[PDB]
Order: C-alpha cells, then sequence, then structure tokens
C-alpha cells in the first residue's frame, strides 16, 4: 500500500486543458495540433475517427503543413508574410485537390492535391471547422479584463470543446471548482485592475498540482511512506532509504530577509533539525530488528561517496560500545575494523549474478512451397533487387518497417534524398522530350517545395544545367518508338508483363543515378527477357558519372536457359533464404575475374585483394553506409564468419558470373 | 596580381591608375563580415528574450547575471554582505579559470584586507579549452599575486622515472614559448626508491623509444603497419608474464605481470579502429573505455521501439507482426509460418497484449515492461546464447530511462514520439552513455586523454604522440589584454599568433601522457614531412610539439636527427629500430 | 457576411462542413450568388447528382431573399449565365478553373474530364471489324438450331461479331448467359490460329459466382472439342479485385500507364456500375480489346449520381441502319428490320435489343 501520492488520476484531460489555456502566444507546430487531436474525447465531439487519424497523419506529411495558422500569425511576429506552408494555405490545396485533378495545372499558385478525391473527405471539413474556432478563441483570449468577467470564460471554453461524458466529469468538476475558488478568493479580497492570463495559468497549475492522498496508511499490508513529521508508532521491523551525503537531511536555505533566522528563540522549527529529532524517534520506536542502507558506489564510473553523519555516528558507537567474542583481547582498534568489516554487506552491481537454458534456435529453416504457373515480371523484378528483403517482405508478409517520423520543424530550405531525386527524374524526364522547364518550374514553385525566391531560383539553374549535360548525350542517339506486351513460357511458367519504349535499334533507358551492378542486372533482365522474345537488337543505358550497361543480341537457346537458370533460383529462394549481395559479391568477381581469358586468376595475392575490397564493400567508409550495415543483414546474422564469407562468395559467383561474362 | 607596382617591378608608375589596383588587391573583399558581425549579437539577444519571456534561467547564464550585479554600483552591499559571511576563499585546481569568475574574485577579495584567499594551481596540463578553460586568466592571475610556491615529492612512481621527466625538458628553456610558466624540477619520494621492474634476467630502464626507419613516412603508415609492433611487445608481455619470466617487484617481494594493466593511449577516436585491428589480429581482446556512443544507436532500440508501438497498436496484423520477428523475442520462420495460417494461435496473443495496455494504461512503464520480460521467459534463455548478457544490459537501460522520461512527460501517447525525436540525433550527454560488465578479468584498455585523468597506470603505451593537426581559423589572445581578440579576415600576422597557442596545447597534452607509468613507459615517433615528395633534405616533426623540443628549436632533417636521437641515450633511453616483422 | 447565412444551415443539418468550408474557400467575397451556387453544387454532388441544372437554381426561388441576393449590382443578374460566367471561379474549360459550364449545366471539373472521357470512347473509338462473312452464315447455321424466322437471339450474335463494342439489354429469363456463351463458343471456333485470353467480372461476388455456375452449365450443355472447353475461361474476379485496389492508396496497380492485357471481356450488371467506374475502366482497356456490355434498362438504374446504361440504351429506340440491316439480312439468311433517322452510326448499330421472354 503506497500512500501520500499526488492527486493526478484523468491526466491527459487536464494537460489538454492547460495546453489549449496556453493558446495566445503558440507558434502552432503541427505535432501539438495533432497532440490536441490525439484526445479521445476531443476526436469524438468532431466526429473524427481512429481510422481516419491516419489519413489525417499522412496527408499533414505529404501537403506541407509547418508553421503557423495564418497571415496575421506570421505577420504579428515581424517576420516577411511568405504565404506559404500555413494550415489555410494546406486546406485550400487539400480542397482544391478534392476539385479537381493535379495534373490539369496550377490555379492560384497553389498546385492541387491527388489524393483526397473519394468518400473521405469529410476529415477535411471537420479539421477546417476545428481551426476557425482555434482561430475564434486566439483572437478572443489576447485581451485583458476584471475578475467578474473573467469568471465564465473557463466554464464557456470547457462546453465549448469538450464532448460531456461521465467518467471525465468528476475532472470537469474539479476543474471548475478550482477555476471558482481562484477567482472567488480575487473577488472576496477586492481587486478592482485587470489580469493577464499567465498569472491565472499558472496559478491554477500549481492548484491541480497541489492536492494529495493519504488515505490508505494502514491498509493492512505494508506501508510505503515518506519520513511524516510528528509521527511516532511502535513497529517490529522498520526499514529506511537513501542516507547519503547531501541528500538527508535536507538543506533548505531561508527566504534571505527574515527576522526569526537571525534572533534564535525557543520555539523555532528547523528542518534539519526536526530530520535530527524524527532520525532518533524512528530508531527508539524499533522492537525487533531494524535495517538501514545507503549508496556507496556511483554506477557512472566506479567512484566513491559516503553515508550521512547520523549512520556514520552510529556506527561509531557501535563499535565503540562492543567487541567481537573471537578475538576477545588484542586491541580497541583493530576490533573496531573488524566489527565494521563484519556488520557490513555488499551486493553485486548486475542482479542477474548467481552470486549473489536452452540456447536460441537457428532463425533458417527449410520451407515447404509449390511453384504456381503465372509469375509477373515485376514481381521478378523487385524479387531480384534484394532477395534478403524479398523474402522477408513477400513470402510471410512481415516488413520492418521504419514507422511514420515526425513532421519536420520548418520548411526545407536545402533538397536531398528523394526529395531532390524525384525532382531530378522529372526534369530529365521533361527535359528529353524537348519541352519548356519554365511551366515545370511554375507547378514545382505552386507546389511548395523550392526556397524562397533567388535560393530557389539558383538552385533551378544549377539542376537545368548539370540535367541537360546528362541529355545531350541522351538525345544524341533518339529514336520513335511504341511499346509492346511480353509473353514467353518457360519451364512451364507463364510470364506475361509490359515494357515500354521499344525501337529497331534496341532498348534505352535513363536514371539520374550512379551506376551500379544492381542498375547491371535490371537491364540484364530486361534485354535477356526482350532478346528471349525475338527481337534482335542491342541495349544501352547511360546513368550519371558517364556510366554505361550496354550488352550484346543474344540466341534464343541461351536466353531460354538463362531464364530458367533466375527462375529456378527465385524458386529456390523465396522458400528458402537464398543469399546474394548485389554490390559486395559483384566488387569481389569483378576483382576475381579477368574478361580476356575467361577464367580466373586463383593467387593468394589476388584472392586478398579481392578479400580487401570485399571487406571495403561490406564496411564503408565514415562518410557512406556499408552494404553489410543492413537491418536484414543484422536480423540475419550479429556477426561475419569466414565460412558464410566462403558461402556467399561462392553463390554470388554462381549466380552473377554472366553478368560479367557479356558485360562491355 | 601581376599588374601591380609591387610586382611588375621586381618581376615605374607606368599610371596614375596603376598604383590603384596595388591598392585593392593589398586587402580583400567579402560580406563574410559584416553578416556574421550583424548575426552575433542579435541571435544572443533573441534567445536571451525568449528565455526572459518564458521564464527559465541558464547554468551558463546565472554567471553572467551575478558578473553585471557585481560590475554596477548598485551591489556594494552585497559585496560588503558576501565578505563578511565568508572571510576565506580557496579555490579547487583553477585550470577552469572563466575570466568572468575571475573578474569576481579580483573584485571581491584582491583588495578588502584582513580577509585573505588561497589559490591551488597546476599550471599546466590545461585540457578543457573545448569546454571553455582558458589559460590567459591565469597568465594574467600569476603577476598580481605575489607569494608563489612548489611542492616536489611524487610519492607515486620510480626514480627512474622521475628523472627522466626531468631530463627530457632541460635541452631549452622555456619549452612551451611562455615565460610565465616555469621550469619543473621535481624530486622522488623516499619511501618507494627501490621501484624495479624486471624482465628475462636483466632489468628494464625507464623510457623506450621507437624510431620509424625510413625518411618519408606518414603516421598512417606506422597506424597500418607498425601498430603492430606494439600489440606484439604486449602480447610478449603477457605470455611472459603468464609464464614467470616478466616481473612486477618492489624490494624482495616480486609479483607477475597480469592481462589487464597494461594500457595504451590515443589522441582521437579515429585511429582507435587503427589500432584495434592490430590487437586483434594477435588474438587478444581489448576492451573500450572511449565508449562515447550512445545507447540509442544499437540495434536495441530500434527493436525496442518496435516491440512497445505494436502494444500501442494491437490490432493492426501488419505492424502487430514486427515484434514477433525480432532477434529479442526469438522465434523461426517455421515458427511464424504456422502461426500466419492459424486463426486460433492469433487468437492467443490478442489478450496478452491487450492486457499489457490496460497494465500501461493504469500503472506505468516499468509494470507493463518487467511483466513482458518475466513473462515469456527470455532473460534466461538469452543467456544461454553467445554474449546475450552483453545485449540484456541494454534493455535495463533503456527501461531505466524511460521512467525519468514518464516522470516529467505526462501525455501516455507522446512518449512515443519522445522516443524517436531522441533516436535520429545521438547526444553525448551523461545518462545515454553505456555501463562496465566485467570486474573479475581485465583486458587492454584503451581510452582517450581527456577521460584519462587522475587514475593510476602500471603500463603504458603512447604510439602515435608524434603526428600533428594544424590549426586554420584565426582566433588568438593578445599579449598584453589578453582578451578574446577575432579577426574575421585571414591576417597572417594574426594566424601565427594562433597557432603558437597550438604549438603549446600540444606540449602541455604531451606533458599530461607522462604522468602515467608508475614502472615503465614507451612511446613511438616518426619524421614526416609535409609535402608529397620524399627526398628534400628537411622534415616538418619540429611544426610539431615534441620534435620541435628534440631539434631545439631548428628545422633539421633525418640526417640532424639520427645523431641528435642517440647523443643523450644513457641509462634511461632503450631506443630500438623499426621491426617490419611478426615475433608471435 | 453571408458566412453567418451558411452557418445556421449546420445547425439546420441541412448542409455539410465539408460544403460550406468548400464554397466559402472558393468563392471568397463576391456577389453572394456565387457562394450560393457553390454551396448548393457540393451538397448535389454529394447527394448523388452529377450536376445541378440552372433551371431549378433559378426558378425555385425560396432558400432566401433571392430578389435581394440576385439583383444586388450594375445589370441584371438574373441572366445567371453571364453572371456567373463574368466571376472568377467559373470558366468554360480553358483555364484550370475549379467550375467548370460548358453545356449550360454547371459542375465540378472531374465530372467534365469523365464525361469527356466516355463521350470519345463511344463516339471516336469504334472498329469495323472484318472476318468471312460466308465462314459467319456457315458457322451461325451449323450452331444457332433456329433457322425458320428471325430470332433475337440471332441479331444480338451478329451485331456483336459484327462490332468491337456492343451493348445487350433485356430482361430477367430470356436466356442472356446461353446467348452469351452462345458467342464465346462462335468466337472461340472462328479464332484457332490466333491466342484469345477470355476473363470475366462482376461489381458484385454472387453476381460473379451466378455468372461462372451458369456459362459453366452453358457450356457443359453445349459441348465442343476438348480444346475448346481447355481454351474456355475459368473465373471471374471482382472489378475492384480485376483492377487491384489499394486498400489505403487510390494509385491502381491497372492503371493507364500500366494497362492490363486482356482479349476480350464478358461483363454483367453494368446497372450496378456508376459513370466513375466506367471511366477507370476506359482508363484501363488496350487498343486491339473487344467488350461486351450486359444489363437491363428496364430496372431500377442509378437514380444517384451517374446510370450510363439508361442515358446509352435510351437512344436505341431509333432503330438500326439500312446497310448493316441488309448486311445482316445476308448474314442471317431472314428479314432484319430496318430503321431511319441519324443520331451516331456506330453507336446506333451497337444497340440491340429482346423481345422474348
Amino acid at each position: 500500500a503506497i500512500s501520500d501520492r499526488r492527486a493526478r488520476q484523468s491526466h491527459p484531460v487536464l494537460e489538454a486543458f492547460i495546453s489549449l489555456l496556453s493558446l495566445p502566444d503558440s507558434r502552432f507546430v503541427s505535432e501539438d495540433v495533432l497532440a490536441l487531436l490525439d484526445v479521445p474525447v476531443l476526436a469524438a465531439r468532431f466526429d473524427i475517427t481512429e481510422e481516419g487519424l491516419r489519413y489525417l497523419r499522412q496527408w499533414v506529411n505529404e501537403s506541407g503543413i509547418r508553421w503557423g495558422i495564418d497571415d496575421d500569425n506570421v505577420r504579428e511576429l515581424e517576420l516577411p508574410a511568405t504565404g506559404q506552408h500555413t494550415w489555410r494555405f494546406g486546406l485550400t490545396r487539400m480542397l482544391l485537390g478534392y476539385a479537381m485533378e493535379s495534373a490539369q495545372g496550377e490555379w492560384q499558385s497553389v498546385l492541387p492535391y491527388d489524393e483526397s478525391s473519394g468518400l473521405i473527405a469529410e476529415l477535411v471539413g471537420h479539421l477546417a471547422s476545428l481551426l476557425m474556432q482555434l482561430n475564434i478563441w486566439r483572437r478572443g483570449l489576447a485581451q485583458e479584463r476584471p475578475l467578474e468577467e473573467w469568471l465564465p470564460v473557463c466554464r464557456d471554453m470547457l462546453n465549448a470543446f469538450f464532448l460531456p461524458d461521465a467518467e471525465t466529469e468528476a475532472a470537469m468538476t474539479l476543474i471548475e471548482q478550482q477555476w471558482q475558488a481562484i477567482i472567488a478568493e480575487g473577488l472576496g479580497a477586492q481587486y478592482g485592475d485587470a489580469v493577464p492570463l499567465s498569472l491565472l495559468r499558472d496559478e491554477l497549475a500549481q492548484r491541480l498540482d497541489q492536492e494529495r492522498i493519504s488515505q490508505r496508511f494502514l491498509a493492512g499490508p505494508v506501508n510505503i511512506c515518506t519520513l511524516m513529521p510528528m509521527r511516532s508508532i511502535p513497529f517490529k521491523v522498520v526499514c529506511l532509504l537513501g542516507m547519503n551525503d547531501g541528500v538527508y537531511p535536507r538543506q533548505l536555505a531561508p527566504l534571505g530577509f527574515d527576522l526569526m533566522s537571525q534572533k534564535p528563540k525557543r520555539g523555532d522549527r528547523s528542518r534539519r533539525d526536526d530530520d535530527r529529532y524524527l532520525f532518533l524517534e524512528a530508531l527508539i520506536s524499533a522492537q525487533q530488528k531494524l535495517y538501514i542502507s545507503y549508496i556507496g558506489r556511483s554506477i557512472q564510473d566506479n567512484s566513491e561517496r559516503f553515508p550521512s553523519v547520523l549512520v556514520q555516528e552510529l556506527i561509531d558507537y557501535i563499535g565503540q560500545s562492543h567487541y567481537l567474542p573471537g578475538d576477545e583481547a588484542l586491541n580497541c582498534d583493530e576490533s573496531e575494523a573488524r566489527v565494521k568489516a563484519h556488520l557490513t554487506c555488499l551486493h553485486t552491481r548486475m542482479p542477474f549474478d548467481p552470486q549473489n537454458g536452452k540456447a536460441h534456435s537457428e532463425f533458417v529453416q527449410p520451407l515447404p512451397f509449390t511453384l504456381p504457373e503465372t509469375v509477373p515480371l515485376e514481381t521478378l523484378q523487385r524479387f531480384w533487387a534484394h532477395p534478403v528483403r524479398a523474402f522477408f517482405q513477400m513470402r510471410l508478409q512481415v516488413n520492418f518497417r521504419t514507422e511514420d517520423s515526425e513532421i519536420p520543424d520548418t520548411e526545407p530550405f536545402i533538397l536531398e534524398g528523394l526529395s531532390r531525386y524525384q525532382i531530378n527524374q522529372q526534369l530529365l524526364n521533361a527535359l528529353v522530350e524537348q519541352d519548356d522547364a519554365e511551366r515545370l518550374f511554375r507547378r514545382f514553385r505552386a507546389a511548395g517545395d523550392l526556397p524562397y525566391g533567388a535560393f530557389g531560383e539558383i538552385f533551378w539553374e544549377t539542376q537545368c544545367q548539370e540535367m541537360q549535360q546528362l541529355a545531350d548525350r541522351v538525345i544524341a542517339c533518339r529514336q520513335p518508338g511504341q511499346s509492346m506486351e511480353i509473353d514467353l513460357a518457360c519451364n512451364g511458367v507463364q510470364i506475361t508483363g509490359w515494357l515500354p519504349q521499344v525501337q529497331p535499334d534496341g532498348l534505352l533507358r535513363w536514371r539520374p543515378s550512379l551506376l551500379s551492378v544492381a542498375q547491371g542486372m535490371q537491364l540484364w533482365l530486361e534485354h535477356l527477357v526482350y532478346c528471349a522474345s525475338g527481337g534482335n537488337g542491342e541495349s544501352r543505358l547511360f546513368l550519371r558519372k558517364d556510366g554505361e550497361w550496354r550488352f550484346p543480341p543474344l540466341a534464343a537457346e541461351q536466353a531460354l536457359h538463362y531464364l530458367s537458370q533466375l527462375i529456378e533460383g527465385y524458386r529456390e529462394g523465396m522458400s528458402a533464404p537464398l543469399l546474394v549481395l548485389p554490390e559486395s559479391g559483384g566488387a569481389w568477381l569483378k576483382t576475381c575475374y579477368d574478361a580476356q581469358n575467361d577464367a580466373m586468376l586463383d593467387d593468394d595475392s589476388t584472392l586478398q585483394k579481392a578479400r580487401t575490397k570485399f571487406l571495403q564493400a561490406y564496411e564503408g567508409n565514415m562518410m557512406v553506409r556499408g552494404e553489410g550495415d543492413d537491418i536484414w543483414y543484422q536480423r540475419l546474422w550479429r556477426q561475419l564468419t569466414p565460412e558464410t564469407m566462403e558461402a556467399i562468395v561462392e553463390q554470388s559467383q554462381r549466380f552473377l558470373l554472366p553478368l560479367f561474362r557479356f558485360n562491355q | 596580381s601581376y599588374q601591380l607596382p609591387e610586382s611588375l617591378e621586381k618581376f615605374t608608375p607606368r599610371h596614375p591608375l596603376f598604383e590603384a589596383i596595388d591598392q585593392l588587391l593589398a586587402e580583400p573583399l567579402s560580406i563574410r563580415d559584416l553578416v556574421i558581425t550583424r548575426a552575433l549579437a542579435e541571435i544572443r539577444e533573441t534567445v536571451a528574450r525568449e528565455k526572459r519571456r518564458r521564464g527559465e534561467l541558464g547554468f551558463d547564464d546565472m554567471l553572467s547575471r551575478l558578473d553585471s550585479a557585481l560590475r554596477s554600483e548598485s551591489g556594494e552591499v552585497l559585496a560588503a554582505a558576501i565578505r563578511t559571511r565568508f572571510p576565506v576563499a580557496m579555490i579547487d585546481e583553477f585550470q577552469d579559470t572563466d575570466p568572468q569568475q575571475y573578474r569576481i574574485f579580483r573584485r571581491i577579495w584582491h583588495h578588502q584586507p584582513e580577509t585573505a584567499l588561497l589559490l591551488i594551481g597546476d599550471p599546466k596540463q590545461a585540457i578543457y579549452a573545448f569546454r571553455g578553460a582558458d589559460i590567459f586568466t591565469y597568465m594574467k592571475a600569476r603577476s598580481e599575486v605575489h607569494a608563489h610556491y612548489t611542492l616536489d615529492t611524487n610519492w607515486r612512481s620510480a626514480p627512474g622515472m622521475v628523472n627522466s621527466v626531468n631530463k627530457l625538458f632541460s635541452q631549452t628553456d622555456d619549452a612551451f614559448m611562455f615565460r610565465e610558466i616555469p621550469f619543473i624540477p621535481v624530486k622522488s619520494a623516499g619511501k618507494n626508491q627501490a621501484l624495479r621492474f624486471v624482465f628475462k634476467g636483466e632489468t628494464q630502464p625507464a623510457m623506450k623509444m621507437w624510431l620509424m626507419e625510413g625518411e618519408s613516412c606518414g603516421v598512417g603508415d606506422y597506424q597500418s603497419t607498425m601498430a603492430q609492433v606494439c600489440a606484439a611487445q604486449i602480447r610478449d608481455w603477457l605470455q611472459a608474464g603468464q609464464r614467470g619470466e616478466a616481473l612486477l617487484m618492489n624490494g624482495d617481494d616480486a609479483r607477475p605481470v597480469r592481462a589487464s594493466d597494461i594500457s595504451v593511449l590515443v589522441r582521437s577516436r579515429q585511429e582507435a579502429a587503427q589500432v584495434r585491428d592490430a590487437l586483434t589480429l594477435l588474438e587478444i581482446p581489448s576492451v573500450y573505455l572511449s565508449n562515447r556512443d550512445s545507447v540509442f544507436e544499437t540495434l536495441e532500440a530500434q527493436e525496442m521501439l518496435w516491440l512497445l508501438q505494436a502494444v500501442m497498436t494491437p490490432e493492426r496484423e501488419n505492424t502487430l507482426r514486427s515484434a514477433l520477428a525480432t532477434s529479442m523475442m526469438g522465434l523461426n520462420a517455421l515458427d511464424i509460418e504456422t502461426l500466419n495460417n492459424d486463426e486460433h494461435a492469433w487468437d492467443v496473443v490478442v489478450e496478452e497484449f491487450d492486457g499489457y495496455r490496460q497494465i500501461w494504461r493504469k500503472r506505468g512503464v516499468m509494470p507493463m515492461l518487467r511483466a513482458l520480460m518475466s513473462a515469456r521467459n527470455i532473460a534466461e534463455n538469452l543467456l544461454a546464447t553467445a554474449g546475450g548478457e552483453r545485449r540484456l544490459t541494454d534493455i535495463l537501460h533503456i527501461s531505466e530511462l524511460l521512467q525519468e522520461a514518464g516522470t516529467q512527460l505526462e501525455s501516455e501517447h507522446a512518449l512515443v514520439r519522445w522516443l524517436s525525436q531522441h533516436i535520429l540525433e545521438p547526444d553525448s550527454n551523461a545518462s545515454s552513455q553505456q555501463m562496465r560488465l566485467e570486474s573479475d578479468k581485465h583486458l587492454v584498455q584503451i581510452v582517450t586523454i581527456h577521460k584519462s585523468k587522475g587514475l593510476e597506470y602500471p603500463l603504458v603505451w603512447l604510439p602515435f604522440i608524434t603526428n600533428f593537426r594544424v590549426q586554420e581559423q584565426a582566433f588568438y589572445h593578445d599579449r598584453h589584454s589578453f582578451e578574446a581578440v577575432l579577426d574575421l579576415n585571414a591576417a597572417p600576422e594574426s594566424v601565427d599568433l594562433a597557432e603558437a597557442e597550438r604549438l603549446a596545447e600540444d606540449l602541455r597534452l604531451l606533458y599530461v601522457a607522462l604522468t602515467r607509468s608508475v614502472w615503465h613507459c614507451s612511446l613511438g615517433v616518426a619524421p614526416l614531412v609535409r609535402r608529397r615528395g620524399d627526398k628534400k633534405g628537411d622534415t616538418d616533426v619540429h611544426q610539431s610539439a615534441l620534435g620541435r623540443l628534440l631539434q631545439k628549436g631548428e628545422p633539421q632533417d633525418a640526417a640532424g636527427l639520427r645523431t641528435c636521437i642517440e647523443a643523450l641515450c644513457d641509462d634511461d633511453i632503450a631506443w630500438q629500430t623499426a621491426q617490419t616483422g611478426d615475433n608471435q | 457576411k453571408l458566412q453567418k447565412q451558411l452557418l445556421e444551415a449546420v445547425e439546420h443539418k441541412q448542409l455539410r462542413p465539408l460544403d460550406v468550408q468548400f464554397a466559402l474557400t472558393v468563392a471568397g467575397d463576391e456577389h453572394p450568388a456565387v457562394t450560393l451556387a457553390a454551396a448548393l453544387l457540393s451538397h448535389d454532388a454529394g447527394e448523388g447528382h452529377v450536376c445541378l441544372p440552372l433551371s431549378r437554381l433559378e426558378n425555385n426561388e425560396a432558400s432566401h431573399p433571392l430578389l435581394a441576393t440576385c439583383v444586388s449590382e450594375i445589370g441584371e443578374l438574373q441572366n445567371w449565365e453571364e453572371c456567373l460566367l463574368a466571376s472568377q471561379a467559373v470558366s468554360r474549360g480553358d483555364e484550370p478553373t475549379p467550375m467548370i459550364l460548358c453545356g449550360d449545366r454547371l459542375y465540378l471539373n472531374r465530372m467534365w474530364c469523365n464525361e469527356r472521357t466516355v463521350a470519345r470512347f463511344f463516339n471516336e473509338v469504334n472498329h469495323a471489324i472484318e472476318v468471312d462473312e460466308a465462314l459467319l452464315a456457315q458457322t451461325l447455321d451449323k450452331l444457332f438450331p433456329v433457322s425458320d424466322e428471325i430470332n433475337w437471339q440471332k441479331v444480338a450474335a451478329a451485331v456483336a461479331l459484327t462490332r468491337r463494342i456492343s451493348v445487350i439489354s433485356g430482361g430477367p429469363g430470356t436466356g442472356k448467359t446461353t446467348t452469351v456463351a452462345k458467342l464465346l463458343a462462335a468466337l472461340i471456333q472462328m479464332a484457332d490460329g490466333e491466342r484469345c485470353r477470355i476473363r470475366l467480372a462482376a461489381p458484385t461476388g454472387k453476381a460473379a459466382a451466378r455468372l461462372t455456375e451458369s456459362l459453366g452449365k452453358a457450356l457443359r450443355q453445349l459441348p465442343l472439342t476438348d480444346e475448346q472447353k481447355k481454351r474456355i475461361p475459368e473465373d471471374a474476379s471482382t472489378l475492384h479485385r480485376l483492377l487491384g485496389a489499394q486498400p489505403g492508396s487510390q494509385r491502381l496497380r491497372h492503371h493507364a500507364g500500366n494497362p492490363l492485357h486482356l482479349d476480350v471481356l464478358v461483363v454483367d450488371e453494368a446497372s450496378m456500375i456508376d459513370l466513375p467506374m466506367m471511366s477507370r475502366l476506359i482508363d484501363a482497356l488496350p487498343d486491339h480489346a473487344r467488350v461486351i456490355f450486359l444489363g437491363d434498362r428496364d430496372q431500377l438504374a442509378s437514380v444517384e449520381a451517374g446510370a450510363v446504361l439508361g442515358d446509352i440504351c435510351a437512344y436505341a429506340n431509333a432503330g438500326f441502319t439500312a446497310e448493316r440491316a441488309r448486311q445482316l439480312s445476308r448474314l442471317t439468311g431472314t428479314h432484319v428490320p430496318a430503321g431511319t433517322g441519324t443520331e451516331a452510326a456506330s453507336l446506333r448499330d451497337s444497340l440491340c435489343l429482346l423481345q422474348k421472354s
């Protein structure tokens, strides 16, 4: 039974109430607005469901809402009126996106939002109504007024926002009673002027966090309570905690200008003397046993601590009043040392050491599986992009999802990652058709993902330059063509899918990325299926940093054999976790194998060179991550052994030899 | 640049405008100075205004708040009242003497007599400059105070070590380019005047330095190849100690050398990886004491976020299956495959997580989490695995941190966003560090210089104490005003003054490195030349710390350094050449 | 302003927060007629109307003091076409404008795009496919047992094999499954060399099950070669599953950029399909495919927003054309009725009907 706790039962209603009463200075961070929406009573007031909460979350994330509410809010704090990344802008964008489609173009320098078009859009209206109510109270609560006019605003706010229920009725009555009591005292003392809201805010906070509960001190089980002042009860066993230095007794400095602190008298009551009297009272209140503990060793760096003067005096008196039965008459000081060593026991640092099981089975297991008849092409593509990830995320339907992150704190001043990768891809796809870039620039400036003005202009001017530098050698070998359907059969397995940009010369792609063995294998798979479905012709793919993958035309029998090998590998790999690293194994095979002799020079010097390159690929520099560092590989193994290293090398060689065979 | 009278004449006025370009190419041009100056005051003003408006106060702010009141004339009654109540003052160690604090002390107790002040200081070793400690405050403070005292007795190490640290600094006077810090005469103790370290028959001298063969090789070459030499000597010492060849002895009593007390020190965190491979190749595991890595960076926090959030979402079957596949939970592919198809085995875990959510909503994180730690029989099962006890500590550390998080925060759902917020940026604060595990036995300990204060070490190793790193940003202290003058431009006259301080601090840290090693100390050296070529007849180590004091303030070469190394060798410098080989 | 006027309606439960917020945030502070029209358009679009005619809004004259509302500024605003055309939020399809007024009734841009796509798909895509008429007649007299008079099942088979896109309408208990089984058998007997991938679909699962079992019984009743019954399709799928509808996303796995490959497709019960599903199905159809439509006009069509079946089947009352009537008189060997008039040649050709229960 734990007594003397603080009165706090319905915590989130009070926390939301005080946060909402901290209104007229808030900057309206979207994280705080979602924190407001998280309350179930507030959600049920405006008929918003937990299913719709996820839609609201991803919509607010994708829209781009970071700052305060309106133009008055952004101009009140003396900032330039950017006219963007505000709640009004986001809601206007979302409503216009409900009205039309996004590809048709901008209307008022606002790009409409594609997602919300169905029967889900009532959340937009509910959110807008809530925002309007918040803005109304933001304008309302700013001004000062006398106490008799500050009286009803608490009840008005409560009935304005919170949906009533019998469960939270106690909390509502508590808030109303405390607010009425504070204003009743203020009016009964006959004040006349006005008050800012911060005084009432922090006074109500301290008054709500003041009440305690001292009900169950004698429930019947073991009692846990503070050292209660003015108390002395006999008991059989008494135990204490926290007797170190600087904590007991309490060290309270006076107010600094007290009068009685300079002229002491008889009836004084200091906390230090009160604690030092209560210690002796607790000592004499025992009847059978006693138990005193403190903290001797700091857990941080194995430094030293000390117990308090009370227990130091107690153990000194115990030592100086008694002696051991064994060494009866040797010396007083050695008797002191031996008794003090006898009465003190110590405990081990961790609570699992024996001084105070069966191992984990391996995760890899043989698994039954039956091969289906028809497989899509893109399923093979997503499998062979990363086979371990595929085995986790399509065979047994788990995904180690990095969960939905928090809203970024501001508008992006500079662009990296996918946020510029899709921009680069869109710009290259626009520039390969020799169309105007100014229209798409206006489209992105309407969408709201560019720096304000000149910085965005300079960013566009350098990105367009680099994409045009790539696009010149892209367009140097352009030929018109169309798409076609792909249908082939191998090993009694139907393969169907689509493939774009088929021309009499062959195939052609472009991507604003870096050259890689994964991209080589992607183009390899597409070229093999194209050549296996008839169609004499080579293939080409240019990338950034002057890379190139190019493969000669092949024969139908060899193409069918290679697709058969890949299909059988996929069939084996989705049931048994086939392990292939498409970067480290690729670098190892590039170092090990020479294409001119069509053989591997297998001396130990080149083996060590290939091992060094493989280890550098597995663990890269301190400026980029390594392929070996990834969540799937960490779940597979916690460390690397040469047995698995040899298995990886062998399997990667067997399944990636044709790539370096036909590469040129 | 070649259109100047100072250029073309040495390589006629020739125009009246020909002297104008010489004006505009002697002083550079930018906007950076104005932008930085306009930024610096306003950021400090704005953050102070916001702190005052919200009602908080900083530990870095209370000192400045006291200083203004003491500087103003309103608080003379305060200045009298504090000296009335506290008529004595002593200061611990005095190296982190901030100018804010020294102004207070000099204004209060330097005058107003019959109230004395004491000062205890250790004028060197100065290794809190990155925290904010300034040595120029002590430099100014030495002038006004009259009396000066010094203590000599070590009570700690060998007379050979005391003679080594006395002999190493007698080549040149004013070894730190400062007249304001004196010479270092230290006398050894008398109780322990017979500390001897004996190995393989004959004894062993105090300092053993390792000279690098070659002309122009980087210390990266040592860290790649010859960093294994120190590990080889360490392995030889341990194998000899366990076979009774090496000894550690005082007087006539002796003890064998354990595999624990030998330590090695480095400068930066990067070369810890460069020295770890040199030791794990020879098959000696090594414990790391500079582990400033936060606990939040490991796999366990990433798994813990999924495990805790699956309790928050006990119905969404896609994200519920994240936790059961973790390495903490410990299931298999056949274990998940038989549960995906079955409905009732899926239905079993629903109430188990529902009760967990109720326990969390009723009591707290610890009653919720320890129930899961106890129910599934996981702590015992991790112990049977290889090193599961190593991983198990982090769960309890994270669980402890969640309590101090949840006593401050009151929103139940916001603890998840607190955790995901703290995951991203890895702060290097106090409570977010790891704990140590083993104490029955200890490996070779590796620790940085800064975290090596006030501890006794029998055997040390200082391999890479010959390399340097020059500074670029011009920021120096005036030789008279002792203020933090700042030139945002690139004046080489100020650059040299800012570079001499970097030269002195490396010498001070070198002196920090030698207050260790009760019995024996050892170190390495390498004649690295800055230019990429080798054969030029000069070096650049005299631009670093040790090279300047070994070259007596002159630029030399390998030929001028070879006999200079060997000249002062007498009974205390056991020098050996570089050994490109493996002993075992 | 009019904001308070619109906000008593939410307490009246006559409007929706979506509608009032959309109308306000689009109209702004123009004349109140624009705001009222916006609110009414949003509400009626939510209720199940594709569009709102101007006649209702300018002739009910009871939702306000319409005289003071309409007649407010210079000129006469009772010319509502000019009044809303002079506004900013309404245009004629050139600017990416929230409101479109083209066919003298205003509606949103999404309905306009879908309507124009449907009109283009029917009125400019239909192709007169060509095969051997003698082989058609031979297969007709080999398979259809009726050879005495003109039979509407034979006429339906003739027109369905005639045109790439066709619509069949008729009541229950008229052997529609038997007729489409006859069409499938005739097509499979016609095409032997080239592959013919056939898939079936339905708006709902019970209709899919009914269609599959009825077609199975019909094909077991009418015998063919084992290879023919092998090439007979197996099962049907729901149209949402056929397009691959993600539970969360609105991006489809069979959008226009990834067209589903399929030779022919039979769709039953089109009266339970509104206009957007027709639009997205048109988006996901390759060029060389043939689609047959089934349904009934006399039953209750979609009185809510979007009923393509009734408004297309209404044009069938004009009749056939003389060229196709004579061609099918040649093919069937009987007297095929002919029609007059001219509305749309291919569309009027591609509407058959039944007259026997």
